[PDB]
RNA sequence: CAAGACGGACCAGAGCGAAAGCAUUUGCCAAGAAUGUUUUCAUUAAUCAAGAACGAAAGUCGGAGGUUCGAAGACGAUCAGAUACCGUCGUAGUUCCGACCAUAAACGAUGCCGACCGGCGAUGCGGCGGCGUUAUUCCCAUGACCCGCCGGGCAGCUUCCGG
């Protein structure tokens, strides 16, 4: 099952990291971006939510994730990755570069990466109030 | 410092200076007589003149108002007075 | 064959030119890649070659040589390339809190402190490196170490003193089976 | 227990003539069950390609939407929908002690496509300057402005969207606009930031094969 | 074949490719590299040291002070200079070196002296940084007596003057590029780059002039035609009143005025390395900053940090909340 | 697709305004400082009880609208005693229109006008004098830089003027 494309040429994916301030997404889907191949989250892999959002859950769901592309037969992958934007914190943080090294480890190719947040032109008002955020 | 002769200050000083903190007060500016690459009228007109002036056998302009000198047409020949 | 191609600001420049021997001598003998610097799109481009010896080793020298780029010094990429578990959290000091104008600037200083040792002694208890950009802020470390500086430096800029923040970080850092 | 996957097809999706490279690649879409037709439902995706993977001579920050418009068994024919920057080439070009000029026109081309072009440009600290910045006053940006207005509503209005895309490809708009703008302020680096589709009209067929080949 | 300490800096190990191996006691032994003398106690021994006579160096300090170098040149290198003259001489005839050297032809461009141009891994629109290349990039690469100097100043004054003279690589060299520090106020020219005041009249006034001999002896030496350059714009701005005492810090207005004793701790200036075989069993990726000491209330900083600070001009605007040291 | 909101990065110890305050594009409307003048009037001025306009935010009346946030309030966690912290939801309010109130660490914690007493070079506006580079060498002026000078400003540095 798969494209029937010969060895030579390699087929594109567009994997969605995006690594929120409690998990992480990987939304693998065609170039296109319609339909989805895969995505796994942080809390398919570790049975705890403080754990839900560690590099070692990014890594087992890019792991799973590469598994189930090379099922298929999507070999290279461009990058879209992300952060929770808008209002809060528009900078990717530490899950989306474990998911991108661990799925960069496991044999795949890497084509664009693209920092794809949702940065607003003018923001909204901020979640917290005038005392602030985060304890 | 501590020695200077204000009575006979040099020109090149003064004429540094702005024109109301001069010793004795002078103007920066002149009346130029100009001529038209046209007509032969000699014509007076103030270095910093605020209106636009026409020549009175010619009736072409000589000089446009700007912030500070007015600014000759091309082709006109000035000589400041004395 | 595939590359990354990273940007340089006008400030960090120099700092590129004169540390320039230092960045790409361990990115060509022990990683095997192949480094330039376009000038013209200003960008640090490091592309795989024949005799690469294994993959991920071209995101090991993108994070090398960013987390040079963004201040860190090259000692402190140097780290990346040899440790695995290192990452980067960056935020802006106006994320937590909304400052506005000189109330902001005050915040920057008691991130530094008086002559930065503040910031130090924060990278002595969290065992992390710590840079801050003219309104950001970033770390390097262990996960758990970023997440504990990362607390000490909001508890920094929500207006608790340095003395509460030392004394937290270090009951945090006690607590964390170091 | 049954795998939806078996009951996809990969379908190949391709570029338009004016670019080199013609195979964008593969496009999955499910099944003909009777009820919705497979042709019908990839008919209005938006791909997102960069221009290194369009033409191998010219530069890699720059993305383009196409819009799948047909199909022709297992082969789909792509229209254009927009143009953009990258946001790291965006993040790069604002720099600080400069002054940012933008514009933006709502112009229609000769064969109906009604868009809107978004045009950014920056201030240049020149050869033997001393000067830390290099502000333009207010006057001169509106000047500048207005001469970004006036060049692509000229350059847009008597062109399709092949001379339309084929002079966005090389940027003949932004060398157009640094060129006429050397006698206000020289500027340091301006493009066309963004192309949106606000208008398209009816479809046809013969379009896109003229289009296409 | 005459080796100066640049190559044996560089771990040169040309023993095979001469046989003339002739080299000066004080360019050997005031090396304090530990790997140097390590491997010097293990290279065979076929290196033999000889001296030069005293007409000899007379000679070639009294062209080199005519080549406009003699402030550049060090008590061993011309014994280096003159060795490999006395063998030229007495191995190969004399009439092949020649005297008074040729005039400097002045032609100047619009580039900066800060162009990085001839710089590696820098290119303009290609020039990568290959493995296969790493061992191949020292200098500008191009038959039985040669030298071994890295510096350019024995470069210059070997060529200018007329022997053969090589580089780690095997072959013989051709053309010498490089920088030299010329003030512009008395218009003398030093070939050491490091320095800042000028040996002659003392002003901080030295700027980069580029300078190309070809192996003729002909040098032709490139200025800048750059108003930036040649920029009287950060200069003059009032200075402070001098203080004493063992903390005062000056702005530094002469090469030798005595600064107080200022030094940092040990732990202060302990840079991490990486590449330790013991650097995994560390407790902490880094090393621990210094904030016990009295150095660190102080706020004493190395040299090379606060670099670009300085290059700003006194008369600006900088940041409301900030302090400049 | 729609709804209300907000004008980031450029944004600086830069600018304007009596202050509170003011940042998307364009058009219109009426003002304003400064600079330049060998223009005009010829003391028409300074500070000002009484009196009069403006006046952040929060709040109150009548209308519209409610995207986000959100006091109160509702739950959920947490405890020898917790009833403040934390999490989810959310009312008034936050938005606009027309009436009210005249209060801020409404701060330079420093009345306004005028004179004199050290220095320096950066910046904003205006004016003056200039070798040169630039608008692919521009055919003339004009814009951008570069070098000085003068006037009004936002500021800085330095000093054993003296306090
Ligand atoms: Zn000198």
């Amino acid at each position: 099952l798969g494209p029937q494309v010969a060895e030579g040429e390699n087929v594109f994916g567009v994997c969605h990291i995006f690594a929120s301030f409690n998990d992480t997404f990987v939304h693998v889907t065609d170039l296109s971006g319609k339909e989805t191949i895969c995505r796994v989250t942080g809390g398919m892999k570790v049975k705890a939510d403080r754990d839900e959002s560690s590099p070692y859950a990014a890594m087992l769901a890019a792991q799973d994730v590469a598994q189930r592309c090379k099922e298929l037969g999507i070999t290279a992958l461009h990058i879209k990755l992300r952060a929770t934007g808008g209002n809060r914190t528009k900078t990717p943080g530490p899950g989306a570069q474990s998911a991108l090294r661990a799925l960069a480890r496991s044999g795949m190719k890497i084509g664009r990466i693209e920092d794809v947040t949702p940065i607003p032109s003018d923001s909204t008002r901020r979640k917290g109030g005038r005392r602030g955020r985060r304890l | 410092p501590l020695a200077k002769d204000l009575l006979h200050p040099s020109p090149e000083e003064e004429k540094r200076k702005h024109k109301k903190k001069r010793l004795v007060q002078s103007p920066n500016s002149y009346f130029m007589d100009v001529k038209c690459p046209g007509c032969y009228k000699i014509t007076t007109v103030f270095s910093h003149a605020q209106t636009v002036v026409l020549c009175v056998g010619c009736s072409t302009v000589l000089c446009q108002p700007t912030g500070g000198k007015a600014r000759l047409t091309e082709g006109c020949s000035f000589r400041r007075k004395q | 064959e595939e590359t990354r191609k990273i940007p340089v600001p006008a400030n960090r420049y120099t700092p590129l030119k004169e540390n320039w021997m230092k960045i790409f001598t361990p990115i060509v003998e022990h990683l095997g890649l192949q480094i330039r610097f376009n000038l013209k799109s200003r960008n640090v481009e490091i592309r795989t070659c024949k005799e690469t010896k294994d993959v991920s080793a071209l995101t090991k020298a993108a994070d090398f040589v960013k987390a040079f780029i963004l201040g860190f010094q090259v000692e402190d990429a140097l780290a990346l390339i040899r440790l695995d578990d290192l990452f980067l959290e960056s935020f802006e000091i106006t994320d937590v809190k909304p400052l506005k104008g000189d109330h902001l600037s005050r915040a920057i200083g008691r991130i530094a402190g008086k002559g930065g040792k503040t910031k130090f002694t924060i990278e002595n208890v969290t065992r992390t490196r710590i840079v801050l950009a003219d309104v950001k802020v970033h770390i390097l470390g262990s996960f758990q170490n970023i997440k504990m500086a990362r607390t000490a430096i909001c508890n920094l800029i929500l207006g608790n003193p340095p003395s509460k923040v030392y004394g937290n970080i270090r009951a945090v850092a006690s607590r964390s089976a170091d | 227990v049954v795998d939806p996957f078996s009951k996809k097809d990969w379908y190949d999706v391709k570029a338009p003539a004016m670019f080199n490279i013609r195979n964008i690649g593969k496009t999955l879409v499910t099944r003909t069950q009777g009820t919705k037709i497979a042709s019908d439902g990839l008919k209005g995706r938006v791909f997102e390609v960069s221009l290194a993977d369009l033409q191998n001579d010219e530069v890699a920050f720059r993305k383009f939407k196409l819009i799948t418009e047909d199909v022709q068994g297992k082969n789909c024919l792509t229209n254009f929908h927009g143009m953009d920057l990258t946001r790291d080439k965006m993040c790069s070009m604002v720099k600080k002690w400069q002054t940012m000029i933008e514009a933006h026109v709502d112009v229609k081309t000769t064969d109906g496509y009604l868009l809107r072009l978004f045009c950014v440009g920056f201030t240049k600290k020149r050869n033997n300057q001393i000067r830390k910045t290099s502000y333009a006053q207010h006057q001169q940006v509106r000047q500048i402005r207005k001469k970004m207005m006036e060049i692509m509503t000229r350059e847009v209005q008597t062109n399709d969207l092949k001379e339309v895309v084929n002079k966005l490809i090389p940027d003949s708009i932004g060398k157009d606009i640094e060129k006429a703008c050397q006698s206000i302020y020289p500027l340091h680096d301006v493009f066309v930031r963004k192309v949106k589709m606000l208008k398209k009209p009816k479809f046809e067929l013969g379009k896109l094969m003229e289009l296409h080949g | 074949v005459v080796a100066d300490a640049g190559a044996f800096l560089r771990h040169a190990a040309l023993q095979d490719i001469g046989k003339n191996i002739y080299t000066i006691r004080e360019v050997v032994t005031e090396i304090r590299d530990k790997a140097t003398r390590r491997r010097l106690a293990v290279l065979p021994y076929e290196l033999r040291f000889k001296e030069p006579l005293p007409e000899y160096v007379r000679l070639v300090t009294e062209f080199s002070k005519k080549t406009g170098d003699y402030p550049s040149l060090s008590a061993t290198d011309i014994q280096v200079l003159a060795l490999t003259y006395q063998l030229e001489a007495e191995f190969v005839g004399v009439s092949h070196l020649k005297q008074e050297p040729q005039k400097v032809k002045v032609s100047s461009s619009i580039q900066h002296p800060e162009t990085p141009l001839h710089i590696s891994g820098f290119h303009l629109p290609g020039g990568w940084i290959t493995p296969s290349n790493i061992k191949q990039i020292q200098q500008e690469l191009e038959v039985r007596v040669g030298c071994l100097t890295t510096d350019f100043a024995m470069q210059n004054v070997l060529l200018q003057m007329g022997l053969h003279v090589l580089a780690v690589n095997g072959m013989l060299i051709r053309e010498a590029r490089s920088y030299i520090l010329r003030c512009h106020g008395c218009f003398k020219t030093t070939s050491d780059m490091s320095r800042v005041f000028c040996s002659h009249c003392g002003n901080k006034t030295l700027k980069k002039v580029s300078v190309t001999v070809s192996d003729d002896g002909t040098l032709h030496m490139h200025f800048s035609r750059n108003p930036k350059v040649l920029n009287p714009r950060g200069l003059r701005y009032s200075l402070p009143t001098p203080k004493g005492g063992k903390y005062a810090i000056n702005p530094h207005l002469t090469e030798d005025q005595r600064f107080p004793q200022l030094r940092l701790s040990q732990k202060a200036r302990q840079k991490t390395n990486v590449f330790a075989p013991d650097y995994i069993a560390g407790v902490s990726p880094f090393v621990e900053n210094d904030i016990s000491s009295r150095s660190a209330t102080l706020q004493v900083r190395d040299s090379t940090l606060g670099a670009g600070r300085r290059r700003l001009n006194p008369n600006a605007s900088r940041k409301k909340f900030v302090k400049k040291r």
